[PDB]
């Protein structure tokens, strides 16, 4: 209903000025003021943004009169007051908005708490976002008849999420409860959502998670619980997440991990455990072992040692980020089964020596970062089976350029001069390692 | 500062016309970035006002600065 | 430090304007593994309009694609 023609018919009237900005249309109400109560942005057929500057709910009486926006996918309301005891659909009805599948309401000027009524008529919505910096109360009936919701995002300093809020949310696939204050998981919530795949619970207060907190979450593929102040986790905490593919355990406070943490989670593909806020000295035996689909591991930090069993029979591993830890060495059998490994980052780690058999089976390794460590040498033939190698980082290491000690390395680096990123230098002298010539 | 239907941002800006030249200002300053809870302790992700110079300064962006 | 590699350059509407352009637009942001799950971080070139209208680049922002 709105387009190029609808923009021209406004302008000169002096009520609300419509000015085209690139692909969008900017509407200012009242026309010409550095304090407009309504600043609208519209890109026809796609989206509409309403930005309010209200003192009270009676300021909605000065909304643009008539106006036919028509078919729009997304509706975004920023800084707007909830319209007392009336539906939001009425504001949308007054602007002539039909078939909106996405509703975003972001405001620190609510004036009241959200109600089931505020969401009347628009029960066919597929995406809902409610965001505020205000201390709020969420009613258990808010999402009644929201049978079409596929994505739910709530960010309103929520301490406890009502159990009955998840009823009739049978088609939900995504949850985003990041930056709330949740202390506990609402009980029996996943029995209600058999199509849930993404579960974002990051930046909450879920310090005490147990096996029962994810009962019925058998269809879930991704669980993000980063920054939850978790110090400890029972071994069976993810027993019920049998389809889980991605787990984010980052920015937590683990001093240790239990032994069979990923047992029953045999469809894992990526595990992140980055920026641990305290030293996590080591990982338990076979933590990432017998995983037939596991490919990516992002691990940081203050890890001091790893078990030789860590990746046992996880032959599909392709990327391992072990950089910025405190590892002094690695077990010789650590990468025995990583036939499909493509990238290995061990930079900034304090490594003093490497076993000669470490890269014996990583024949698909293309990138190897060993820079910024404490290596004086590498054993003879260590890199010989790296047939697929393309790039290697060996700089910022105190290499001992004594012969015969530096012979294999200097010779190997001359034979593979293109592959070296940066320049590995001799300790003291500062001469490049590949410029040292040992006899015979 | 509306954005695409399938994109989120670390910092949100508010669009305004000044007299016409379009300006993009930070929704208050200097606030922490959003989706920044998994960065190292040393980093302080803060929303910072960007400027474009004309041959005078124009606020044109709000960006996430990982401050050390 | 910013999540997107950028370069300061001068653009000429047909007087000069100092701008910020992506070194790698439509490429992933640095620290791409540091974001919450289900968000794809891509460096995006943003623009500002000045009025004859001109689409002028402003900054390189990390966009979290869903
Ligand atoms: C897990 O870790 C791995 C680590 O390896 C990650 O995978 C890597 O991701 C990188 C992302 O940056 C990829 O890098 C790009 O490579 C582009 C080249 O393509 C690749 O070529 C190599 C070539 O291999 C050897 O090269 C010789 C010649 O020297 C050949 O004779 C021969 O082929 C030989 O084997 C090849 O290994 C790659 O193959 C793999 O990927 C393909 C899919 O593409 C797949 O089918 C295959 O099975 C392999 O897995 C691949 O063919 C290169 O063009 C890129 O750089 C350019 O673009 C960027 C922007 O994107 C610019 O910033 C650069 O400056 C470059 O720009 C120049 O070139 C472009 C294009 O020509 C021009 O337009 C410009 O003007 C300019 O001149 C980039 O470096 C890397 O390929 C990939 N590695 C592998 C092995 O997959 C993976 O991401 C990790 N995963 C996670 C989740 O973290
Ligand atoms: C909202 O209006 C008031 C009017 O007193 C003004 O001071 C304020 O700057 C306006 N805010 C915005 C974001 O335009
Ligand atoms: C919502 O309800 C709580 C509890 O009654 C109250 O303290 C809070 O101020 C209300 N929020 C708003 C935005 O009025
Ligand atoms: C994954 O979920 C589907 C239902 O969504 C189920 O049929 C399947 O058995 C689950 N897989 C596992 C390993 O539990
Ligand atoms: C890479 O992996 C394949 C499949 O796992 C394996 O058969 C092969 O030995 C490896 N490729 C090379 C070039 O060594």
């Amino acid at each position: 209903s709105f387009g190029r023609d609808a923009c021209s018919e406004m302008s000169i009237d002096g009520l609300c000025q419509c000015a085209p900005i690139m692909s969008e249309y900017e509407i200012i109400c009242p026309a010409n003021a550095e304090n407009p109560t309504f600043r609208l942005t519209i890109q026809p057929k796609d989206y509409v943004q309403i930005m309010c500057n209200l003192t009270d709910t009676t300021d909605y009486q000065q909304l643009p009169k008539k106006l036919r926006i028509g078919e729009v996918d997304r509706v975004q309301m920023r800084r707007c007051m909830l319209p007392g005891h009336t539906p939001i659909a009425s504001i949308l009805d007054y602007l002539g908005i039909v078939s909106p599948t996405t509703l975003i309401f972001e405001s620190d000027n609510l004036g009241m708490n959200i109600t089931r009524q505020h969401l009347d008529r628009l029960h066919g919505l597929k995406r809902f976002r409610f965001t505020t910096r205000r201390l709020t109360h969420i009613p258990a009936n808010l999402l009644t008849d929201m049978r079409n919701l596929s994505h739910l995002e709530l960010r309103a300093n929520i301490e406890e999420m009502p159990s009955h809020l998840f009823d009739d949310l049978e088609n939900l696939e995504s949850i985003e409860f990041g930056s709330n204050k949740l202390r506990q998981m609402p009980r029996g919530i996943f029995g209600k959502m058999p199509k849930l795949k993404q579960l974002n619970l990051w930046s909450n207060q879920l310090h005490n998670l147990t096996k029962h907190d994810f009962e019925g979450a058998t269809s879930v593929l991704g669980i993000d619980i980063h920054d939850n102040g978790i110090e400890q986790l029972p071994h069976d905490v993810f027993a019920h997440l049998t389809n889980v593919t991605d787990i984010n355990l980052s920015a937590n406070l683990f001093r240790s991990l239990p032994q069979g943490l990923f047992d029953h989670n045999k469809h894992l593909n990526e595990v992140r455990l980055m920026n641990n806020r305290v030293p996590l000295a080591t990982l338990p035996s076979r933590l990432f072992a017998n995983q037939p689909e596991l490919q990516i591991l992002r691990l940081r930090a203050e890890l001091q040692s790893l078990p030789g069993d860590l990746f046992e029979h996880s032959t599909q591993i392709t990327n391992i980020s072990l950089g910025d830890n405190l590892l002094k060495t690695l077990p010789a059998t650590l990468l025995e089964h990583q036939v499909n490994l493509l990238s290995l980052d061990l930079s900034n780690n304090r490594l003093t020596h490497l076993p000669d058999s470490l890269f014996a089976h990583t024949t698909n390794l293309t990138d190897l970062r060993l820079a910024s460590n404490q290596l004086k040498s590498v054993p003879d033939g260590i890199f010989d089976r790296l047939t697929s190698l393309q790039k290697i980082w060996l700089h910022t290491n105190p290499w001992d350029c004594s012969c015969p000690r530096i012979d294999y390395l200097s010779r190997w680096l001359n034979k593979n001069s293109q592959k070296e990123q940066g320049s590995a230098k001799c300790s003291g002298s500062g001469k490049p390692v590949r410029s040292i010539i040992c006899p015979t | 500062g509306v954005g695409g239907s399938d994109e989120r941002f670390l910092c949100r800006s508010i669009r305004k016309l000044v007299y016409a030249i379009q300006i993009e200002e930070c929704e208050g300053a200097d606030q922490p970035c959003d989706f920044a809870a998994n960065f190292p302790q040393s980093y302080n992700p803060i929303c910072k006002q960007h400027y474009t110079q004309q041959t005078f300064k124009i606020p044109s962006c709000c960006k996430c600065a990982l401050k050390t």
